[PDB]
C-alpha cells in the first residue's frame, strides 16, 4: 500500500544458490568454502538491492559502501532465518536450495552454537508470527543498524534515513506497540549472532590456508579490512534496547 | 578495493 512497501516488495532479491557439491562428504572445508562462495554471491545481490532502496542515494557514496560492508552479515543472517522459516518451518537452516544444514552439517561446520542461535532466530519468526511486510521493513532497517562510533562522512543523511525506516516499520504495525517492543527486540537479537559470526569468519580467514577453506576475493578483503573495524570496537551496532 | 569496484 505505501509507495514504500511497493518498493521493498519489488526489489527483494530472488533465489541464490551456493554451488555446493552435494555428492561430496560433509567436511568443514567443503561446507565452509561453499558458505563463503554463497556470501560472495549474496553480496552482489545485497549491493543491487541496497542501491535500489528509497532514499539510499541520499547517503554519501563512501557511506553507501560503508553501510553495506558493515551490515551484510546481519542482513544475510536475517534473510536466511526467514528462508528457513518459510521453507522448512525452522527445522533446518536454508542457506540456499543447494546448501540446507541439518544437525549433522551444523556440527560438521564447527559452528554448532551459532547455528542453534540462527535456528532460534528463525523460530522467532514463527513464535512471534512475523508478517512478510514486517520482515521486509525489518530487513531494510538492518542495513542502517551498524556504524562507526565516530560517525559516517555525512552522518545527518544517515540519521534521517534511519529515522524514516523506523517510521515505516511503525506504520506497517499501525497493547499493540508491545509488537514494537518485540520486533525491536528481535532486531537487536540479530546483532550478537552477527558478532559471533564476525569473530568466527575472521579467525577462519586467518587460519584458512591451514584448513583448506577457500575465501573469494571480495569476502577476503571485506573480512580483513572492514570486519576487524567491528571486532576492534571502531564500528558498533545500534541497539534499540540497552 | 574489489568491493568499491563492484559498487562504482
Ligand atoms: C553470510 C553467510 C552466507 C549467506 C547466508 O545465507 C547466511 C550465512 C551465515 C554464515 C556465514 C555465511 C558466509 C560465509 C561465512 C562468513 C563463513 O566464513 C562463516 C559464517 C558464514
Amino acid at each position: 500500500q505505501p509507495i514504500f512497501l511497493n518498493v521493498l516488495e519489488a526489489i527483494e532479491p530472488g533465489v541464490v544458490c551456493a554451488g555446493h557439491d552435494n555428492n561430496q562428504p560433509d567436511s568443514f572445508a567443503a561446507l565452509l568454502s561453499s558458505l563463503n562462495e554463497l556470501g560472495e554471491r549474496q553480496l552482489v545481490h545485497v549491493v543491487k538491492w541496497a542501491k535500489a532502496l528509497p532514499g539510499f542515494r541520499n547517503l554519501h557514496v563512501d557511506d553507501q559502501m560503508a553501510v553495506i560492508q558493515y551490515s551484510w552479515m546481519g542482513l544475510m543472517v536475517f534473510a536466511m532465518g526467514w528462508r528457513s522459516f518459510t521453507n522448512v518451518n525452522s527445522a533446518m537452516l536454508y542457506f540456499a536450495p543447494d546448501l540446507v544444514f541439518n544437525e549433522y552439517r551444523m556440527h560438521k561446520s564447527r559452528m554448532y552454537s551459532q547455528c542453534v542461535r540462527m535456528r532460534h532466530l528463525s523460530q522467532e519468526f514463527g513464535w512471534l508470527q512475523i508478517t512478510p511486510q514486517e520482515f521486509l521493513c525489518m530487513k531494510a532497517l538492518l542495513l542502517f543498524s551498524i556504524i562507526p562510533v565516530d560517525g559516517l562522512k555525512n552522518q545527518k543523511f544517515f540519521d534521517e534515513l534511519r529515522m524514516n525506516y523506523i517510521k515505516e516499520l511503525d506504520r506497517i504495525i499501525a497493547s499493540c506497540s508491545r509488537r514494537f517492543y518485540q520486533l525491536t527486540k528481535l532486531l537487536d537479537s540479530v546483532q550478537p549472532i552477527a558478532r559471533e559470526l564476525h569473530q568466527f569468519t575472521f579467525d577462519l580467514l586467518i587460519k584458512s590456508h591451514m584448513v583448506s577453506v577457500d575465501f573469494p576475493e571480495m569476502m577476503a578483503e571485506i573480512i580483513s579490512v572492514q570486519v576487524p573495524k567491528i571486532l576492534s570496537g571502531k564500528v558498533k551496532p545500534i541497539y534499540f534496547h540497552t | 578495493s574489489a568491493f568499491s569496484r563492484l559498487y562504482t
